[PDB]
RNA sequence: GCGAGAGACCGAUAGCGAACAAGUACAGUGAUGGAAAGAUGAAAAGAACUUUGAAAAGAGAGUGAAAAAGUACGUGAAAUUGUUGAAAGGGAAGGGCUUGAGAUCAGACUUGGUACCGGGCCAG
RNA sequence: GCCUAGACCGAGGACUGCGGUUUUUACCUAGGAUGUUGGCAUAAUGAUCUUAAGUCGCCCGUCUUGAAACACGGACCAAGGAGUCUAACGUCUAUGCGAGUGUUUGGGUGUAAAACCCGUACGCGUAAUGAAAGUGAACGAAGGUGGGGGCCCAUUAGGGUGCACCAUCGACCGAUCCUGAUGUGUUCGGAUGGAUUUGAGUAAGAGCAUAGCUGUUGGGACCCGAAAGAUGGUGAACUAUGCCUG
RNA sequence: GGCGAAAGACUAAUCGAACCAUCUAGUAGCUGGUUCCUGCCGAAGUUUCCCUCAGGAUAGCAGAAGCUCGUAUCAGUUUUAU
RNA sequence: UUGCUUAAUUGAACGUGGACAAUUGAAUGAAGAGCUUUUAGUGGGCCAUUUUUGGUAAGCAGAACUGGCGAUGCGGGAUGA
RNA sequence: AGCGUGCUACUUAUACUUCACCGUGAUUGCUGUUUUGACGCUUUCACGAGUAGGCAGGCGUGGAGGUCAGUGACGAAGCCUUUGCUGUAAAGCUGGGUCGAACGGCCUCUAGUGCAGAUCUUGGUGGUAGUAGCAAAUAUUCAAAUGAGAACUUUGAAGACUGA
């Protein structure tokens, strides 16, 4: 609200907190980046490195869509079992009879192996796995099953 | 007049009161205000000033990092004490029995805590069972842990994260950042 | 406006316990029974009088003697007194039955005053005339002549 | 364009340029440019009549709750001006501080109590 | 040690202290003024206005090293008159919820632009790194060392546990350089082990949303101010020149 | 564009490029102004880069918010040694 | 301890265990120490003592250290940054 | 009452010393007496210059939600005024006059919210000042009539001019 502002402190003083000599005028400076390479490079290489120049290749017509593929690790992996018998399914899990984690189902593309899992055999259904992700599935009796 | 050693009319620099008008915050600083005024307990003047702090420095505090508080040795029957919200934390495998005391609790952190017969009590429950903090242990949450801290201290060579709106190759990775662009910061 | 509140209390406190506790007058070594002053105020400013009995009000006992002067047994204040180096001898004189409540406010004067203004007239009288011209100079006014200065003059 | 309902909007130098006989009056050869200006009172009851004046008007009177509302009309500020009273004034005036003089204001005989008690102020 | 002359002040408001004198569970000059008397209340007293006297006092605003300036604006008065709103953002703070968070595009409902209710997606966060193909975060109690509030055991000291945060030596993931096992579409694969290299990473999540001040950028952008540039129109009643008729 | 026995003259008091409306609140590193009170703190005219020299960015000097602690080792100063 | 180093059982760097306690190894001071974020104005200066360059010199022009004025009234120098 | 030099007293700054009061910063203590303000009360010490500029706490204006079952035709708002009072101040309240229909306190919300200046805008008004001035084109006069009023109208008499 303007009853809070600066701007009704300042009344009664000349220059609005602008000051007497430097004078608040239009566009000293230039407008936006102008000068970026000139009078403004001593901010832009401190604040601001890698801003001019062509790093890489171009990607006509890229559809992000290709690119989809959201990761799990394996330390938030129990949490797509259902909520409601994850304790059961923590007890009597066994090479058997293992819970099945239909992650693709749950919205992910790849399993990455950060973390630590349950020492419970699972069945772990994925797209992409990185090769530590699978490793500690197997170590703990699981298996990683690719679907497409 | 007076050759002035320091400067003038200073301020302390430190909170002395919420900047909260929670009526709730109030009632537990004149409880702990009493306790710090009338006990000399250290405890007290702790929990005291942690009652006056700001949320980014009342970071939340997890039930991982309150299990790892507690394997400490000779730990496992403290009062865990926070001055502000324990979370909940999907990535624990197990939670002990444990007596936890916190401002706020998440609706998981509760039900873990309770569901391994542990017990949730806030700070005036707190106070009534402990008056001088015996058997506790405050636990704090990582203060540098905050998005906004990558960013303090940008300069060259400094190794921060710079501020920006896009990610991506065309977005500061040029001339600057790479010896083939020029130069390297 | 701004209205008063329950805690704004009207109390008087008792005030706290002075330790004031009052001890006698000193007066100058130049009063002495019998010494002859000089008025410098009130209605018989100028009148050189006979000085009689201290006061326990801090006042002085003072007569013309009455048929001198025309200045009656009265008390003034050694303030507004200049006590000169002459004297006279009031052993003579009983002064033992004149105090504060002596003069307690009530013209028309009271037989007592009266009598006890011609009792000590009759003993002043009898030792002033042994001193030649100090009944002639109780008679008269003093006053401040042209090249007069009280700081360089005995009084 | 036609028909409606609204607003933490503006309130006659504002709000559309225009609340009014406003795209008017007026300017420019022309294209165009373009104002100012709302309120007596409930009701005209808008002051009959007499008198002075050439008349405009004045003075009485009259109406009205009011004329300290008279179509120069609600209230009616300031600059500026007249009259009246008071005061000051040798090539400016005005200001601060201090006191005097003159004027104004205020307060304890209290919400006084029951001839006495006791209080208020200024002083030795 | 003693005597003696003046001036200004009197903050505080039961008691509580330190001392002293002791003749006393007492008294004092010792943790800040009391006693007494006169006058006045038709007033001695205090404030303001006007004016006199004494003393001091240049005209404000502004640019400026420097203004009373022979620098600029200002004859006077009223009313109007200049950091705003918005999109997107940085820091800080308050609040709700929290590994999530955001009802309001929309649907339901209604006492009808409100209030109340609903969810799929989506955004941002929960993972990084590389130009990219791609790959993708625990040797260990999520490590060692030195500090570290608080807590625990003692009995100054001392012993233990030590979150946040800090210094330091490591470990993990991506990029780069090397090595090159079992194997092979024999040119692929990349086990394993190294490297004063490199990243806006890991190492028991901290974010999302609303609001507020300040700061930023684009916008008329605090307010008023060019000389110019462009598009479409209107003029030869003046005047320049030709022509026609007087 | 006209028109000029030529002066850059004249083209409706307008001419080294008329008038009118609009683009247009054109842009200005430049001049002017910028509206209430008290309280606390309190500068700079210096460094580097800039078609930079009446301007900016950058560091410095200043304010604000604090935060971690509570005598730890600090100082526009001396002494001793070097 | 080590993959560094020595002819080496030599060193180097970092350590376990033991000992040395308020004179923990000069003075004086210390409205405490450390740490972070964020943003304003400013980026024409000028004067004095001393050192000092160009210039005949200048209330001229240009440097050094400190104090000032600017941003500051007050008493004195009649008057005066 | 000059110059050199020594001495005694004396004069007075917003400086120093003691004391009062305001504020700022720190500081002592306060819950079986914490008592409806603990954002409060209380003990003690030190400090106070300031342009540009930063921040804090307040004062004032239009409008909005809530509240005072607030003020008001027995006089709201506005305006004038040595009637005073309060606040360091921004300002708030009150007596008297004028006036005629609405308006205010408190808790909050919100903004087209505060003027001395901008050769600011519009309107209004001064000093200047009864002043500059009302002087080219030959020139007017007597009487009567009319009329409240005649240098200026009309008629008569005359003197003139334009000079085809
Ligand atoms: C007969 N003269 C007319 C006259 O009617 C005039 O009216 C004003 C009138 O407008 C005023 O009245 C005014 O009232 C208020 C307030 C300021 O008074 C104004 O806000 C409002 O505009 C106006 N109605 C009035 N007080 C006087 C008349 N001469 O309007 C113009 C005019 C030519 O002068
Ligand atoms: C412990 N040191 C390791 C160092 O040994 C190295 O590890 C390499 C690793 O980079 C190689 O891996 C590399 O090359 C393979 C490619 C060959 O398929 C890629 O898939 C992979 O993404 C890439 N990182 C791996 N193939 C062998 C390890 N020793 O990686 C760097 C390091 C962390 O410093
Ligand atoms: C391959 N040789 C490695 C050498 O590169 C180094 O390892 C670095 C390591 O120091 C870096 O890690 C460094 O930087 C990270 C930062 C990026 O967050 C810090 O967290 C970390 O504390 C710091 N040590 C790590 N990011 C890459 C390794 N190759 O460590 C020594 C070594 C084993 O010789
Ligand atoms: C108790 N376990 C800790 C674990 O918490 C974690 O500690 C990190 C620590 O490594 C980080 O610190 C690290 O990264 C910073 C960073 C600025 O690059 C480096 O400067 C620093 O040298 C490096 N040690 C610190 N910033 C947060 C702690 N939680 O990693 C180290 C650890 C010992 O395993
Ligand atoms: C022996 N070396 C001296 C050095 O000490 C110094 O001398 C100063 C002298 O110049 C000062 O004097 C200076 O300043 C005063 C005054 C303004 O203070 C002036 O009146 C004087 O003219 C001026 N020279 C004097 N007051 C003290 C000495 N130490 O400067 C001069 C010098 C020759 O270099």
């Amino acid at each position: 609200p303007t009853r809070l502002t600066k701007t009704r402190k300042h009344r009664g003083n000349v220059s609005a907190g602008k000051g007497r000599i430097g004078k608040h005028r239009k566009h000293p400076g230039g407008r936006g980046k102008a000068g970026g390479q000139h009078h403004h490079r001593t901010n832009l290489d401190k604040y601001h490195p890698g801003y001019f120049g062509k790093v890489g290749m171009r990607y006509f017509h890229k559809q992000q869509n290709h690119f989809w593929r959201p990761e799990i690790n394996l330390d938030k992996l129990w949490t797509l079992v259902d909520s409601e018998k994850k304790d059961e399914y923590l007890s009597k899990s066994s090479a058997s009879a293992a819970p099945v984690i239909d992650t693709l189902a749950h919205g992910y593309g790849k399993v990455l192996g950060k973390g630590r899992l349950p020492e419970v055999p699972v069945i772990v259904k994925a797209r992409f796995v990185s090769k530590l992700a699978e490793e500690k599935i197997r170590a703990v009796g699981g298996v990683v099953e690719l679907v497409a | 007049g007076r050759d002035h050693t320091s400067k003038q009319h200073v301020r302390s620099g430190h909170r002395t009161a919420p900047k909260s008008d929670n009526v709730y915050l109030q009632l537990l600083v004149k409880l702990y205000s009493f306790l710090a005024r009338r006990t000399d307990a250290p405890f007290n003047k702790v929990i005291l000033k942690s009652l006056f702090l700001s949320k980014i420095n009342r970071p939340p505090v997890s039930v991982s990092r309150i299990s790892r508080a507690l394997k400490q040795k000779g730990a496992a029957e403290k009062t865990i004490v926070v001055v502000g919200t324990v979370t909940d934390d999907n990535r624990l495998l197990e939670f002990p029995k444990a007596t936890i005391a916190a401002l706020r609790f998440t609706a998981g952190a509760k039900d873990r805590i309770l569901k391994n017969g542990g017990e949730a009590i806030t700070l005036d429950q707190l106070a009534l069972r402990a008056p001088k903090g015996q058997n506790t242990l405050i636990v704090r949450g990582p203060r540098n842990s905050r998005e906004a801290v990558r960013h303090f201290g940008f300069g060259p060579h400094k190794g921060k994260a710079p501020r920006i709106l896009s990610k991506g190759r065309k977005f500061e990775r040029a001339r600057g950042r790479r010896r083939s662009r020029g130069f390297k910061v | 406006q701004v209205a008063p509140k329950w805690y704004q209390s009207e109390d008087v406190p008792a005030p706290k316990q002075t330790r004031k506790t009052a001890r006698p007058q000193k007066l100058r070594a130049s009063l002495v029974p019998g010494t002859v002053l000089i008025l410098l105020a009130g209605r018989f400013r100028g009148k050189r009088v006979v000085y009689l009995k201290n006061l326990e009000d801090n006042t002085l006992l003072v007569s013309g003697p009455f048929k001198v002067n025309g200045v009656p047994l009265r008390r003034v204040n050694a303030r507004y007194v200049i006590a000169t180096s002459t004297k006279v001898n009031v052993s003579g004189v009983d002064v033992s039955k004149f105090n504060v409540e002596y003069f307690a406010r009530e013209k028309e004067i009271k037989a007592e005053r009266v009598a006890d203004q011609k009792s000590v007239d009759a003993a002043l009288l009898s030792e002033i005339k042994k001193t030649p011209l100090l009944k002639q100079y109780l008679a008269a006014s003093f006053s401040l002549k042209n090249g007069d200065r009280p700081h360089l003059l005995k009084f």
